[PDB]
């Protein structure tokens, strides 16, 4: 059960490994509840040809 | 102090260790990093035409 009412992410399956960003991320538990990372509604932009 | 405080509980971005001006230098630096690569973009698609 994440903070804030959050679903767990999609977990992608690539069939061929890419180069990739190396960000520092954060957690549920790094975020707040009034934040804008709790409201993010990304699959809205999903797209199989992207 | 308040109206930035105000300011560290919409955005956090650790606000107990974070000057203000390497923050706005990012946005400012992404900002014409973005505008470069659009008119890359155009003139790489005006190279192709």
């Amino acid at each position: 059960v994440l903070p804030f009412g959050l679903t767990p992410k999609k977990v992608y399956k690539p069939e061929v490994q890419l180069r990739r960003p190396n960000w520092s991320k954060f957690v549920a538990e790094d975020l707040s509840q009034d934040c804008f990372w709790t409201k993010v509604k990304e699959d809205r932009f999903e797209n199989n040809e992207l | 102090e308040t109206l930035y405080k105000e300011l560290g509980d919409y955005f956090v971005f650790d606000p107990k260790k974070l000057s203000v001006e390497e923050f706005f230098m990012d946005l400012h630096n992404f900002r014409n990093m973005f505008l470069q690569a659009v008119k890359e973009n155009q003139k790489r698609r005006e190279t192709e035409e």
